[PDB]
RNA sequence: GCGGGGUGGAGCAGCCUGGUAGCUCGUCGGGCUCAUAACCCGAAGGUCGUCGGUUCAAAUCCGGCCCCCGCAACCA
RNA sequence: CCGAGGGUAGGGCCCGUGACUGGGGCGAAGUCGUAACAAGGUAGCUGUACCGGAAGGUGCGGCUGGAU
RNA sequence: UGGGAGAGGGUGGUGGAAUUCCCGGAGUAGCGGUGAAAUGCGCAGAUACCGGGAGGAACGCCGAUGGCGAAGGCAGCCACCUGGUCCACCCGUGACGCUGAGGCGCGAAAGCGUGGGGAGCAAACCGGAUUAGAUACCCGGGUAGUCCACGCCCUAAACG
RNA sequence: CGAUGUCGGCUCGUCGCAUCCUGGGGCUGAAGAAGGUCCCAAGGGUUGGGCUGUUCGCCCAUUAAAGCGGCACGCGAGCUG
RNA sequence: GAAUGCCGGCAUGAGUAACGAUAAAGAGGGUGAGAAUCCCUCUCGCCGUAAGCCCAAGGGUUCCUACGCAAUGGUCGUCAGCGUAGGGUUAGGCGGGACCUAAGGUGAAGCCGAAAGGCGUAGCCGAAGGGCAGCCGGUUAAUAUUCCGGCCCUUCCCGCAGGUGCGAUGGGGGGACGCUCUAGGCUAGGGGGACCGGAGCCAUGGACGAGCCCGGCCAGAAGCGCAGGGUGGGAGGUAGGCAAAUCCGCCUCCCAACAAGCUCUGCGUGGUGGGGAAGCCCGGGUGACAACCCCCCGAAGCCAGGGAGCCAAGAAAAGCCUCUAAGCACAACCUGCGGGAACCCGUACCGCAAACCGACACAGGUGGGCGGGUGCAAGAGCACUCAGGCGCGCGGGAGAACCCUCGCCAAGGAACUCUGCAAGUUGGCCCCGUAACUUCGGGAGAAGGGGUGCUCCCUGGGGUGAUGAGCCCCGGGGAGCCGCAGUGAACAGGCUCUGGCGACUGUUUACCAAAAACACAGCUCUCUGCGAACUCGUAAGAGGAGGUAUAGGGAGCGACGCUUGCCCGGUGCCGGAAGGUCAAGGGGAGGGGUGCAAGCCCCGAACCGAAGCCCCGGUGAACGGCGGCCGUAACUAUAACGGUCCUAAGGUAGCGAAAUUCCUUGUCGGGUAAGUUCCGACCUGCACGAAAAGCGUAACGACCGGAGCGCUGUCUCGGCGAGGG
RNA sequence: GAGCUAGCCCUGGCCAGGGUGAAGCUGGGGUGAGACCCAGUGGAGGCCCGAACCGGUGGGGGAUGCAAACCCCUCGGAUGA
RNA sequence: UGGUUCGUGGAGCCAUGGGGGAAUCUGGGCGGACCACCGCCUAAGGCUAAGUACUCCGGGUGACCGAUAGCGCACCAGUAC
């Protein structure tokens, strides 16, 4: 669910917040957190290289496990489900019988107290991890590796999920959350289910301040600038674009494709995203 | 109102200091010029 | 001031490339119908805004004048 | 003390009237089309939705109060 | 107490036929559509044909002048959860009944909100014809919507 | 053009007379009262408001009358803006 | 002799403006060649959430004393932050270092770059963060948590004793964390006392009094008491915490659990040491054997790493405890005690300012802590006042115009003016009472009105006590008294109606613009499958992001409601393996220079040969665009209808003389005595129109219009008065 | 040259007092169960009034200034972007 | 592509970033596209005085300056500020 407010201030009228129903532990596992080096959007030159960033709430980075083939055959109990400020999804605390504790992204349906496991033999049940080739075609899956032993790269955002469409040789065919049809390697691990917190997108920030909390500084339109600043800049009074609409750096921004043509991974993408 | 000189010794030394000058090719040249001119103080005096 | 027009009753071609005025509509005569509209078959009507000129000959090229359309009339 | 009433302020209901405007009724010798009554020339009617100078049209579902 | 019939309702699964799109093979001069045409599609290889894949929606024969529900309404198949109802036995209760101003719920289609989905169909809209005109009827396209979830709307030739 | 600050208002005036008023006249289609028209006359006077930045103009209520112009469209080393 | 020339000197304005906050002065005594200005006394005024006090920056001897007054001081000067000289800063415990890390900086490894140089995990550096052992008083002209006095504590070295598998840069625990609100118990600080101590006073009509005035504490080891914080104990298994591990993690069992225990802190007491007023007398002496007590208020501070709630989910590392490895177990470490050892730098003074930043002894700026009392609902507000500090480094007169800042005004009350600009009014608190509209929160302190002091009597509830006395807090009900006036002074909304624009709180042209502009939640288009797109850099490497399509970039639009039409010819973007054009290169028909020759050398047709362009198609919340003429209806008028030309298609809804309307003060209506403005209408819209969004919208605005009430020197129309000039 | 100014990063600090009273929770009512309503408790918020503090709306003064942006009155924010 | 007087010119020579890629005296470069002839020279390794440039320093000499000159400084100047 999402939680609405009564309109006792102009902003609380439209503001909505997460329900936090699935959360069972409001404290991070101390040995799994490290400080998050905030950037402000600036690179090693001190130069802003992504605009309009900074001033967000301080965060502690949780160390998440995106390999999971790291501990094949050793089951684990789901001790708690926690809030993670560095992602849209929720995270699950895993207490391995091994005695090791690691975080995974919390799938939808994952119950606190239940047990999960990784490996070619794993039961096809929510929260288990297997190479793609050992997962039944048609079952939905998340946290998918793109290449073997390189870590979960696909379907990690709240509510996302990939789906297996069929097999072809060493590779299997996934339909990524964007709808793109892609061949991913059979040995790539993935975790069955969809990501939890699917309600994430129905949140209405509600006021200028909330975006500021999220480290999102105000964004300024090209049209509201000057000819030095932006292609859309200047003009007496208000003004339309007067040219094909562009980024501050000059390139066209309505329709213009940007994926590199001669990219080697083209051979593995079957159907570019719908819509 | 607040004027432009707001003294701070750490700032002064870490900026126009001797070690600062020696670290950069441009700064070493400052010292060369100042010595060649015969300046009594190659670097801003600051009381640490 | 700069550009563009005036041709059967209406609206448009023809002008640039001189000779050769065309299309739709309307109009008159006759068909079909009880009659009417539609429809079919026939026919009439423009001397091309004018006045001048070039030429063998001017709706056509050129000039004067009338009229209408559009743009401009800024720094002050 | 209460007190006719006068005064100040803010409410409620009613009536009259108002540039302009919405449709309604009648008038009728105007204009445009022909939606309905026959299978009315696309069976009609219907709730709803969108559209059109206008009757109306169309989509969706419904009724026969529909000919053959 | 014992028995029956049924598209009654809800949730989760699931089966085949067909349309569409996509990939491959093979193949060539048209296909489509109509009263007749045209728009449209097709030598940039369409139609028609075989193989594969994807996706949505509706369930042909059974099917009925049938069944079920208070009405709206309900149809492939399976399972679970659940309402109404009829029969037989004539065992139990002892008039505990009927109707019902308000109230409450349910309420086809279209329509609205948020998020999915989107094959076919199809308001609006575009084009081709017909026509005096054709903001229509016919044809080629086509967006909402039609589908799912949750929440609204509460109308009707909601009719026997 | 090595600067002559530019509308209107306020303030303070001063002059011109082609005189709005008041004074004096001739003619009148001047009965009277009131007007018309021209002549003489610059001594004084020449109101308060609504609209608009306005000057101007329209309008209200009065008035003997509600005059027109010059002074760098008088006046920003006087004010306003 | 001229260059608004250059450098210097000296004039003019002129004995003129000014002499730097309107907190303010007056006399007496002293000093001295000289005194409004220096010293002393008394009187007067000003600050007191400071104009007092204590830190940190920064300044760098300005500190203290002696002797001076040429210059500095906006006057004067005997004085001074000035001249000369002499003196003055004392730490194992305060701050920094011999500790730790943060951003960042630097940088073994490694990577990159013409050179210079740019990167870079570790490591190192880097603090106002973590860590860490001193409190009260006394003393100097000047330093003190630094010297002295009392009472405490830390580490290091060594030795003794008891104890133990000791041992680490390695493993683990811990350190270790947000915002808001908050409990119990305390302390700081404060108020009162009929109680305790004290020099004294009795005036001027009264008072020898429960009279007045002054003061009634500070620090303190162990022990203890009160209040908090932290923490389960035992055993078995073990494959995880890059070796090991008895530790930690995980699983099972037993006992304990809102108990305790154990441990750490706060507060109280505490052996002991300190201080100790008014007044009087010359900083000190005295008071004084000073007293050192009870009650109440009470923190934002302490116990603390406490509690609850919420979402935006809230540093690291060392010290510290535990584990074990090499090693070594004559060692080593722990615990207790003893002796010895304990280094470098700062320390003066100013510090909201005459010592810092502003050229000045400059009405400006500058971070943290303390900041008393009474009254006013509260308070860090306001008035007065304590402690302390001041009267601002030119004065004395006079009583013009005029200026500034201020007070009052007859009758009128916006007639002022671009405009109520300005100044009035309103003003705090309690009660009563509040409309359209609305997103149901609001609008709202709407509007409007009543009350407000003091006195006596009666009475209700809470805190602290004890359940009572006293004290403190919140009231209620009667009968009265005085004044023009009871938030009696000071601090403290004028209100309503109605349009435009922007939803809103916010942001902006530092120094002529705070707005309607920017941003904003929210909507849409588009790009991006991750070594992502994109951005910075030549590169390496970075950001994006330790993120992964519910995510990230670009753009437009701008809460929300109802909506967002038609045009793909042109431009752009997207798709299109055909065809056309197409560069290097391939190819070499054929031709040439040359040589006696083989040969060497040059040119070169056909054909093959990318992107891009052409060509085909799509695409509007892509760039953009969205007609002309003529006719027609029972009188006119207009034209639902028709004709025709052009176009890629000819502006749909809605709105409209508008932030847009030229003609224009359009026309009509409202409001006014009068309305170029304003509002409501009309529609021949010069030249609105649908995300450079269209039309509305409650609430909001130091935005921009119009109107009314209230009230005023804005005005008729000026007058008087005050203070600084 | 970022000791002024702009943004961001690390680490600290500051915001008197008063006012309005969201969700939640508890109890009562309500129903078949509910939704819901009511009271109490609670203490939310780019909420309200107003110091510090951050500003700089209007006017007046200042203009060889006290000041190369100041002063007086007035006014905006003041738990948050 | 640079260098040469040589700016694509008939453009050789010297140098070399990319591609291809030999030979050892019958070997190879050059004499301004190219060929022949005639001549010159020995690439792909290194060193090498002197003649030449300069004036911080020392000296000598001026139809050079003489304190607004001559060095920025005759003087406690790269100082005061
Ligand atoms: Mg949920
Ligand atoms: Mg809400
Ligand atoms: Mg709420
Ligand atoms: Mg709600
Ligand atoms: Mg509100
Ligand atoms: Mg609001
Ligand atoms: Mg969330
Ligand atoms: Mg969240
Ligand atoms: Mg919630
Ligand atoms: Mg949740
Ligand atoms: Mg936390
Ligand atoms: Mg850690
Ligand atoms: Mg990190
Ligand atoms: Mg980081
Ligand atoms: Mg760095
Ligand atoms: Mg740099
Ligand atoms: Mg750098
Ligand atoms: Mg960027
Ligand atoms: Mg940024
Ligand atoms: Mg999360
Ligand atoms: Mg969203
Ligand atoms: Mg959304
Ligand atoms: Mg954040
Ligand atoms: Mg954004
Ligand atoms: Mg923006
Ligand atoms: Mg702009
Ligand atoms: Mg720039
Ligand atoms: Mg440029
Ligand atoms: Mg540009
Ligand atoms: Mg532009
Ligand atoms: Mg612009
Ligand atoms: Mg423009
Ligand atoms: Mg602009
Ligand atoms: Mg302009
Ligand atoms: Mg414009
Ligand atoms: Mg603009
Ligand atoms: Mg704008
Ligand atoms: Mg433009
Ligand atoms: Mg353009
Ligand atoms: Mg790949
Ligand atoms: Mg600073
Ligand atoms: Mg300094
Ligand atoms: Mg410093
Ligand atoms: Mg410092
Ligand atoms: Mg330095
Ligand atoms: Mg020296
Ligand atoms: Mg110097
Ligand atoms: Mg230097
Ligand atoms: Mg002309
Ligand atoms: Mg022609
Ligand atoms: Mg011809
Ligand atoms: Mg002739
Ligand atoms: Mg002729
Ligand atoms: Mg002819
Ligand atoms: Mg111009
Ligand atoms: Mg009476
Ligand atoms: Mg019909
Ligand atoms: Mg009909
Ligand atoms: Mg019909
Ligand atoms: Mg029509
Ligand atoms: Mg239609
Ligand atoms: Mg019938
Ligand atoms: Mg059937
Ligand atoms: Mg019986
Ligand atoms: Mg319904
Ligand atoms: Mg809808
Ligand atoms: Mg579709
Ligand atoms: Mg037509
Ligand atoms: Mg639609
Ligand atoms: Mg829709
Ligand atoms: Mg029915
Ligand atoms: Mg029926
Ligand atoms: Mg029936
Ligand atoms: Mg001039
Ligand atoms: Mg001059
Ligand atoms: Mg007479
Ligand atoms: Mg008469
Ligand atoms: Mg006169
Ligand atoms: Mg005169
Ligand atoms: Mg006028
Ligand atoms: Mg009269
Ligand atoms: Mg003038
Ligand atoms: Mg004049
Ligand atoms: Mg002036
Ligand atoms: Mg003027
Ligand atoms: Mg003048
Ligand atoms: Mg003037
Ligand atoms: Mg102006
Ligand atoms: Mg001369
Ligand atoms: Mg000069
Ligand atoms: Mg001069
Ligand atoms: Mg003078
Ligand atoms: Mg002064
Ligand atoms: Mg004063
Ligand atoms: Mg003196
Ligand atoms: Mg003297
Ligand atoms: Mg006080
Ligand atoms: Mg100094
Ligand atoms: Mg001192
Ligand atoms: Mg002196
Ligand atoms: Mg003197
Ligand atoms: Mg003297
Ligand atoms: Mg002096
Ligand atoms: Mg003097
Ligand atoms: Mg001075
Ligand atoms: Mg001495
Ligand atoms: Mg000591
Ligand atoms: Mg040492
Ligand atoms: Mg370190
Ligand atoms: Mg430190
Ligand atoms: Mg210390
Ligand atoms: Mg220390
Ligand atoms: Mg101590
Ligand atoms: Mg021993
Ligand atoms: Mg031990
Ligand atoms: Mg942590
Ligand atoms: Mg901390
Ligand atoms: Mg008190
Ligand atoms: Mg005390
Ligand atoms: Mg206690
Ligand atoms: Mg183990
Ligand atoms: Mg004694
Ligand atoms: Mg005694
Ligand atoms: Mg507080
Ligand atoms: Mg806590
Ligand atoms: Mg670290
Ligand atoms: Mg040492
Ligand atoms: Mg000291
Ligand atoms: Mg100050
Ligand atoms: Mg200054
Ligand atoms: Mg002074
Ligand atoms: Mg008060
Ligand atoms: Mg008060
Ligand atoms: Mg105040
Ligand atoms: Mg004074
Ligand atoms: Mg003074
Ligand atoms: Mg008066
Ligand atoms: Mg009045
Ligand atoms: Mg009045
Ligand atoms: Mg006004
Ligand atoms: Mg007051
Ligand atoms: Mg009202
Ligand atoms: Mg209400
Ligand atoms: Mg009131
Ligand atoms: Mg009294
Ligand atoms: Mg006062
Ligand atoms: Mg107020
Ligand atoms: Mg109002
Ligand atoms: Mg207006
Ligand atoms: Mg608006
Ligand atoms: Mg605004
Ligand atoms: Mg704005
Ligand atoms: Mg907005
Ligand atoms: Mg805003
Ligand atoms: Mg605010
Ligand atoms: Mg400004
Ligand atoms: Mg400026
Ligand atoms: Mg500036
Ligand atoms: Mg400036
Ligand atoms: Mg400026
Ligand atoms: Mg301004
Ligand atoms: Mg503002
Ligand atoms: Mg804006
Ligand atoms: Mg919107
Ligand atoms: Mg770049
Ligand atoms: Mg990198
Ligand atoms: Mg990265
Ligand atoms: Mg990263
Ligand atoms: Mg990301
Ligand atoms: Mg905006
Ligand atoms: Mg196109
Ligand atoms: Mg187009
Ligand atoms: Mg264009
Ligand atoms: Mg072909
Ligand atoms: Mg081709
Ligand atoms: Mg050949
Ligand atoms: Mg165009
Ligand atoms: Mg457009
Ligand atoms: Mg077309
Ligand atoms: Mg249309
Ligand atoms: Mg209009
Ligand atoms: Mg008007
Ligand atoms: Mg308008
Ligand atoms: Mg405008
Ligand atoms: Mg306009
Ligand atoms: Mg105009
Ligand atoms: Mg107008
Ligand atoms: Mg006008
Ligand atoms: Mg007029
Ligand atoms: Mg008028
Ligand atoms: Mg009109
Ligand atoms: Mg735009
Ligand atoms: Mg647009
Ligand atoms: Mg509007
Ligand atoms: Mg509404
Ligand atoms: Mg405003
Ligand atoms: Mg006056
Ligand atoms: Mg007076
Ligand atoms: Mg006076
Ligand atoms: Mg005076
Ligand atoms: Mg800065
Ligand atoms: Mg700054
Ligand atoms: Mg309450
Ligand atoms: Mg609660
Ligand atoms: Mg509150
Ligand atoms: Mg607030
Ligand atoms: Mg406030
Ligand atoms: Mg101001
Ligand atoms: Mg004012
Ligand atoms: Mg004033
Ligand atoms: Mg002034
Ligand atoms: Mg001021
Ligand atoms: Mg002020
Ligand atoms: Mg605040
Ligand atoms: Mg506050
Ligand atoms: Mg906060
Ligand atoms: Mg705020
Ligand atoms: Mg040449
Ligand atoms: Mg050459
Ligand atoms: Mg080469
Ligand atoms: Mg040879
Ligand atoms: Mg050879
Ligand atoms: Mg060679
Ligand atoms: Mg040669
Ligand atoms: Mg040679
Ligand atoms: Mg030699
Ligand atoms: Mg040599
Ligand atoms: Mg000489
Ligand atoms: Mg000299
Ligand atoms: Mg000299
Ligand atoms: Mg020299
Ligand atoms: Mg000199």
């Amino acid at each position: 669910a999402v939680k609405k407010f009564k309109p006792y201030t102009p902003s609380r009228r439209f503001m909505t917040v997460a329900d936090f129903s699935e959360i069972t532990k409001t404290e991070p596992e101390k040995s799994l957190v490290k400080p998050l080096k905030k950037t402000g959007g600036r690179n090693n030159q001190g130069r802003i290289t992504v605009r309009f960033r900074g001033g967000g709430h301080k965060r502690l980075y949780r160390i998440i496990d995106f390999k999971r083939w790291d501990k094949v055959g050793i089951p684990a109990k789901v001790a708690a489900i926690e809030y993670d400020p560095n992602r849209s999804a929720r995270i699950a605390l895993l207490h391995y019988v091994d005695g090791e504790k690691r975080y995974i992204i919390a799938p939808d349906g994952l119950q606190v107290g239940q047990q999960v496991v990784a490996g070619p033999d794993a039961p096809i049940q929510v929260g288990n991890a297997l190479p793609l080739r050992f997962i039944p075609v048609g079952t939905v899956v998340h946290a998918v590796e793109l290449e073997p032993k390189k870590g979960a790269k696909l379907a990690r955002a709240a509510g996302t999920s990939a789906q297996i469409q069929g097999r072809e040789g060493d590779y299997v065919i996934l339909r990524l959350p964007s709808g793109e049809l892609r061949k991913v390697h059979g040995e790539c691990y993935a975790t069955v289910g969809a990501v939890g917190n699917a309600d994430h997108k129905n949140i209405v920030l509600g006021k200028a301040g909330r975006s500021r909390w999220l480290g999102r500084r105000p964004h300024v339109r090209g049209a509201a600038m000057n000819p030095v600043d932006h292609p859309h800049g200047g003009g007496e009074g208000r003004a339309p674009r007067g040219r094909p609409p562009a980024s501050p750096w000059g390139w066209q921004t309505k329709g213009l494709k940007t994926r590199k043509r001669r990219k080697p991974s083209s051979r593995f993408i079957i159907a570019r995203r719908k819509k | 109102m607040k004027r432009t000189w707001q003294p701070n010794r750490r700032k002064r030394a870490k900026t126009h200091g001797f070690r600062a000058r020696m670290r950069t090719p441009g700064g070493r040249k400052v010292l060369k010029r100042r010595r060649q001119k015969g300046r009594w103080r190659l670097t801003p005096a600051v009381r640490k």
